[PDB]
């Protein structure tokens, strides 16, 4: 009925891992900064009509639990009638926050929401919550569990990436990351972190290595999981791994904040509204080659909202390894001017439960300033899940 | 209700000293052994009753054993009848067993383990129940828990304890994983056992001296184990912990790399009642640990792994194929004929066992080579510590290389390992046969040649037989004994006696060209040849086969079989029944063999076959290969290629079994198991049929099923014979 | 707002108690798999790849209980891998939250059939498990006045009047009034009784209730860091926090799941399935923080609102019986009748498995309505933090 409506997206810079900036903020300062700025933005905000305060959280142990949103909420005074609430669903927890809250939107049961996520990745490492799927055997040895990397690795067996292939891609998303930077592309969206003096901690993505040579990424260096992979793919004699730390996705922290209302939630506020949720969608494939999940849901999407391929001006996948963009681009024919075009996680990072809603918010910026029409954001899941999103520019 | 108890017999013996510590001496009277039978439960279910009314006059218990073997498992003849419905049934025995031993010890008194002989599975759980173990260093003693190997697990409070004692990783990998056995040495090493005595006299004085000693010593801590004192840590960590919680994920995915995908449930079984076990309290570890037993017993994993390496091995090794009567008959002198591997492999388990070898080659140098086979094993063996130089050096001096006819001299058990050549072989035993002894054994390792035409070269052929090893001899267990037409039953049983003898497990086999083993392992080379053939890829040809439950591929294995040797033997075959005015039957995989001799990659032996070989080490499949054979275009399910090479052997052993060629079921499994590989879990290849399990169902008529459909998909080579229809 | 989401199933475990369990040898994500392969026992020919999301509440995703218990669930039954699986955690209402995001996400049309609901094996994921920020972290404990639950229920006694007999009073009705469902057999076909890999039984009743409980009995017990200092320093006019709540008048800790199938009408026709409920309004509100509990009843009267609906209107309310206060105060504000509230008792007889009690007592009301022939009914519960979550449904 309602139709849902992104009215800001603001991300902070992804801090690096060892010897990051953000390692002395704690995920729920990330969080309430960025609270902060979109009153800064809309001091005539009524935050009454804020409904719901959605968060993504791949690891909600630690200074990540406890509903970091209600925290976030209470934290930076938002009123009590702001609800809060964290939700997981591994990298594209973010896009799903942002999907939830749309479709909240949606459903006439809600008027202004909050989406967005937070993961602290120096802090609260990745698989600190545990899990079932990895900690008991029972179902350990039922699901074959496989760490991403060498289903990425598996991918670009399979298709024929080269090491030439996956580095050279790595090399363009170093480049259009730089790009993006020094053409200031992403100065109204990352908002720099101060501490409570006001002292600046960190203004831009530490992750970057803007000066990747082909040479310096071949240079690089790549417990029974290439058995257990095989056993499944039993086509396939050997993995080739490909897959170093200059072709991944980097471990980041950082948050990333959605405002998403309905109309005459915008109209009501004086808000202007920057890109319409089109549409979403929840799909999935095999989980032991897991990062194969946005093909069926990118493809899930485009027939839900009657759409093509040849009607998105910008594909936006999360860049968990260089193989799972490579696959994406080469199954549904993406040119290579439209994918990824300010640099992914390669360069900047990959802050688990915050990606979803960082490249979200990337993708509203550049249909603005390109004054393209849709974009269509989607990520590779962990368990082999995948989740896509269709947004116009209004 | 909840008590301590499940007409029977008693098998326990009270006996309270003066200083009030209570001897329990199990002593079974209907049988050798103490074992976890309905009178064992009964009997210790009157004794810790009686502990617990006479506490007050206790202070102490010694658990003995009046047998030669302390305590060795439980009814298996039970175990094996459980069906899925009394699984609630299988679940309040264990569950009964365990609280006895819960009381034992949780019994405030320090109770002593003496532990006189062999103490297995269910023994060694009641052991480890105790606060102190103590055992007599003597021959033959063994500890472990070998529920694994019958497809069961630790069900008596093994797998709880084991894991209190040494942590997760400690106590799968090195007791419950592989049910290891351990000598009374190597037990105290790694905490099985506490100390040792050197006689069986000593235990149980040692054993209230250690009781007098603890209470006097320890007066708080006495009969209370670690895990139940305050502050206790497993070794290791929790699951919870931030050390175990990183390695953890690791443990299912190594696991399924050492069972390379194959259906076995027990390994799996017991890695999630380890894990989930230390996540709670003892009590309640031990009751998953019961759910857990209660599943593998009513499954068909765990009954045809009990058929085989439980009642099928002990029919064996109780003389099941053995001539009835024929009594025994001393091995002074061996006489191998042949130094190349097999005939040295020969010469080393035959001295080994204490017997003097004569190594005969055609050269000096040659059978030099051949006790070198021999130096280079008990350097391997000297090095890592497993006997001692004292009788490396009497196992090499019983090893006699000779070139000479005339060292056979004295020799009464001759064993031929020359090449396959009838001529060569009639030559061979034709002038030896006259040096040897009167009655002198004259064995063949020949592996298709039949009996009876090699005993025309010599003149005793009563005493001729086909003694068939596997290679590496030092280490494959069966030893494939073909009667001729001529050969006696007191050369059968000599031969039997030896393969007991040099510790191997014999079958018994009628004289028939291809024998059991060869006969039947070719149908599995000969299903993934022609797999090949049918445009399938090579690498799911061999994954097919190591998720089946075998230790080689078979496109590896048919490399080292070498494609050159499975010509001719498909020659030899097709020229004999042709010579007799049939037609011969002509397998598929034929076409396959031939297209690779011509391209020059006839096995391992050449350098090139269905892998590439460099510097004598194999290294992944030959690329030409997809080409050649249009790899990729069929693509059946994978259970199909699994069960298109597993109904190949088990259909081709029914055959043997109808034939007359076996005898017997047990010798059918074992010799299947041992011998060629066949999976363990599947309890051999004759188990397989009325231990088959699939979406047809269970048992002969689902294999029966299953065996048409795979007839009328690859081919009517599938039919199942006559005697497996109603 | 355009399609309308229906209930199909809503089943549920039964609750086992914390100390010496039924459930306690039984993993968290055993319990949600049971109920799944209920689901399909009840539904044999439902086609799962229209399953689209499983959403579980989880208030403690640690341990047992993390890496998306609800994609662990979907893989370990078997579920079609194209069936999502997310884990949320809203303290208290999760298991509620789970539902209403299932139906908003059918009401926004881009999903057909959902499977929703929660889990808490609080007795092996104990609260706190998962740390906070607002209790570990002292620079937010200091500013949000970080107060437990059980001294906002003390303060809501206080402040309305209610003595401890007012507590224990309602206690006993509880449990009066769940004995009397349990030997009706008004829960004979939701609580799925657990399981063990061969077929055993574990469990098959509520094991927290006390049907025996007496006046007597109740006012014996004892009630349960300076944390009633810090919440009269905001409740300023209030001298002294009359601390009323005992173990026998608040709700218990439990171990179990629930699961609640909500779909569109087209996915429902489509497999052959019976509609039970209608989900007509959902709403999400709060109050404050340090009393905590007064969530109920903004959320109540905003669901109300929403749906063109008066408590007249209403059949039956069920409010989760976290403390016997809040639920005396949520009465008293919206001048709710006796015979509509609780009717089959709550979690001070039968258990509050946090994950998983939104959706419990959501297959309460569905099936209640049912057998009395009824025709609405609102679920909602307090939340930690201050927060309240309100849903209607009505009888198809
Ligand atoms: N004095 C002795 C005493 C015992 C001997 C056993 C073997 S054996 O290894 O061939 N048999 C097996 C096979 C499986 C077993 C399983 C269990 S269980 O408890 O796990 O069910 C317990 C057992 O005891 C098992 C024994 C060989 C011997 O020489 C022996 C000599
Ligand atoms: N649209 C609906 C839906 C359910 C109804 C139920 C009743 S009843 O509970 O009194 O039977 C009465 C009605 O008028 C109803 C109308």
């Amino acid at each position: 009925s309602e139709e849902a409506f992104i009215y800001e997206a603001i991300r902070t810079p992804r801090g690096k891992q060892k010897n990051g900036s953000l390692h002395e903020v704690k995920p729920l300062s990330l969080v309430v900064g960025l609270i902060d700025e979109l009153r800064k933005r809309h001091p005539d905000l009524d935050e009454n009509l804020i409904s719901d305060v959605i968060l993504g959280c791949v690891s909600p142990v630690g200074d990540q639990g406890g509903d970091i949103a209600r925290a976030a909420v209470l934290a930076s005074g938002m009123p009590v009638t702001s609800g809060g609430v964290q939700l997981n669903r591994f990298c594209a927890s973010g896009l799903e926050a942002v999907n939830t809250a749309a479709q909240k939107v949606r459903s006439g049961w809600d008027d202004l929401v909050l989406a967005g996520g937070v993961e602290s990745m120096s802090r609260v490492p990745m698989g600190s919550d545990g899990g079932a799927m990895g900690l008991d055997p029972a179902t350990n040895y039922d699901v074959m569990f496989v760490p991403q990397s060498i289903g990425a690795d598996l991918i670009a067996t399979i298709e024929g990436f080269s090491r030439e292939d996956v580095d050279a891609y790595a090399l363009r998303s170093q480049q259009k990351a730089a790009e993006a930077w020094s053409g200031g592309y992403f100065a109204k969206s990352v908002v720099p972190v101060r501490d409570q003096n006001g002292l600046l901690i960190l203004d831009h993505d530490e992750h970057m290595r803007p000066d990747t040579t082909k040479e310096g990424l071949a240079k690089l260096k790549p417990g029974g999981f290439d058995d257990v992979a095989l056993q499944k793919y039993h086509w396939v004699e050997k993995i080739n791994h490909v897959h170093t730390g200059g072709n991944s996705s980097g471990i980041v922290d950082g948050a990333a904040l959605v405002m998403i209302g309905s109309a005459a939630a915008g109209k009501l506020q004086g808000l202007t509204p920057r890109a319409r949720i089109v549409a979403t969608a929840t799909s999935g494939a095999d989980p032991v080659i897991m990062l194969t999940g946005p093909t069926p849901a990118t493809r899930k999407v485009l027939d839900r909202a009657g759409l093509t391929v040849d009607d998105i001006d910008l594909f936006e996948l999360n860049e968990a390894f260089a193989s799972v963009v490579l696959k994406f681009q080469k199954d549904l024919n993406i040119p290579d001017e439209k994918l990824n075009v300010n640099g992914g996680a390669i360069a900047m990072g990959h802050p688990l439960g915050a990606t979803g809603a960082m490249i979200l918010g990337t993708m509203v910026d550049e249909l603005e300033r390109r004054n393209a029409r849709r974009a269509l954001i989607t990520l590779c899941i962990g368990g082999g899940m995948g989740v896509a999103t269709i947004i116009e520019r209004v | 209700g909840s008590s301590h108890h499940h007409m029977p017999d008693n098998t326990i013996q009270w006996d309270k000293d003066a200083d009030g510590i209570v001897t329990l001496t199990m002593d079974d009277p209907s049988g050798s052994t103490n074992v976890m039978n309905e009178a064992y439960i009964e009997s210790m279910g009157k004794a810790v009753d009686r502990l617990v009314a006479e506490k007050d006059s206790i202070t102490g218990v010694v658990v003995a054993s009046a047998k030669k073997t302390f305590f060795a498992g439980g009814d298996v003849k039970t175990m094996i009848q459980a069906r899925p419905e009394d699984a609630g049934d299988v679940f309040n025995t264990v569950e009964t067993i365990k609280r006895q031993l819960r009381t034992l010890e949780t019994l405030g008194k320090p109770v002593v383990a003496a532990i006189n002989g062999a103490a297995l599975g269910g023994g060694l759980e009641i052991a480890l129940a105790c606060h102190h173990r103590i055992a007599a260093d003597v021959k033959g003693s063994q500890l472990g828990l070998p529920e694994v190997t019958l497809g069961l697990l630790p069900g008596g409070g093994g797998v709880t304890r084991t894991v209190r004692m040494f942590g997760i990783q400690n106590a799968f990998v090195s007791v419950l994983a592989q049910g290891t056995r351990f000598k009374p040495a190597k037990a105290k090493e790694i905490g099985l056992v506490d100390e040792l005595v050197a006689t069986v006299e000593e235990l149980v004085p040692a054993a209230k001296a250690w009781i007098k000693e603890e209470l006097k010593a320890n007066p708080d801590g006495a009969g209370v184990q670690p895990w139940d004192k305050k502050g206790y840590k497993m070794p290791g960590g929790t699951p919870s912990s931030p050390g175990l919680a990183a390695i953890l994920p690791s443990f299912p995915s190594n696991l399924r790399k050492q069972l390379k995908g194959a259906p076995m449930p027990a390994p799996r079984a017991i890695l999630a009642a380890a894990v989930e076990g230390a996540q709670v309290d003892f009590d309640t570890a031990s009751r998953i640990e019961s759910r857990y037993f209660a599943s593998l017993v009513t499954g068909q994993v765990a009954k045809n792994m009990m058929q085989a390496f439980f009642f099928d091995l002990q029919a064996i090794n109780a003389g099941g194929s053995r001539p009835e009567g024929i009594g025994k008959t001393p091995i002074k002198r061996i006489g191998v004929l042949g130094a190349g591997m097999m005939g040295a492999g020969i010469a080393y388990v035959s001295a080994k066992a204490g017997y003097e070898v004569v190594l005969k080659d055609v050269s000096l140098e040659a059978a030099a080579k051949g006790k070198g086979y021999s130096e280079k094993l008990e350097a391997k063996a000297l090095e890592r510590g497993r006997t001692t130089q004292e009788r490396s050096d009497a196992l090499l001096a019983r090893i006699t290389p000779t070139a000479d006819a005339a060292d056979f001299k004295g020799v009464d058990f001759v064993i031929e390992a020359v090449f396959e050549n009838q001529e060569l072989k009639h030559k061979v035993f034709g002038e030896i046969e006259d040096i040897v002894e009167p009655n002198a054994i004259l064995g063949s390792n020949t592996s298709t040649l039949p009996i009876t035409g090699l005993a025309t070269g010599v003149k005793r052929q009563e005493d001729f037989i086909g003694i068939h090893f596997f290679s590496p001899v030092d280490k494959m267990p069966l030893v494939e004994i073909i009667k001729g037409e001529k050969t006696s039953d007191e050369a059968l049983a000599r031969v039997f006696d030896y393969t007991l003898a040099i510790g191997k497990t014999p079958i018994v086999v009628n004289d028939s060209r291809g024998f059991f083993t060869s006969r039947v392992i070719g149908t599995f080379v000969n299903e993934a040849l022609a797999m090949l053939g049918e445009g399938v890829e090579p690498a799911s040809i061999e994954q097919a086969g190591s998720q089946a439950g075998y230790p080689a591929p078979p496109l590896q294995l048919s490399d080292e079989l070498n494609l050159e040797l499975m010509h001719k033997i498909a020659v030899a075959t097709r020229k004999g029944v042709e010579d007799a005015g049939g037609t011969y039957q002509p397998h598929p995989a034929e076409a396959v063999v031939e297209k690779m001799i011509e391209l020059g990659r006839s096995g391992r032996l050449k350098g090139a076959g269905f892998y590439e070989y460099a510097d004598g080490k194999r290294s992944g499949l030959w690329p030409g290969l997809r080409e050649t054979f249009k790899s990729g275009s069929s693509q059946p399910p994978l259970q199909d290629m699994i069960d298109r090479m597993l109904f190949a052997e088990a259909l081709e052993t029914q055959k043997c079994l109808d034939e007359g060629v076996l005898t017997s079921t047990a010798d059918a499994n074992i010799g299947s198991i041992m011998g060629i590989g066949f999976p363990p879990w599947t309890g051999g290849s004759a188990q397989f049929i009325v231990g088959y399990s699939g979406p047809a169902g269970t048992g002969k008529a689902a294999f029966v099923a299953r065996a048409r459909e795979l007839a009328a998909a690859y081919g009517d080579r599938f039919l199942p014979p006559e005697s497996l229809l109603s």
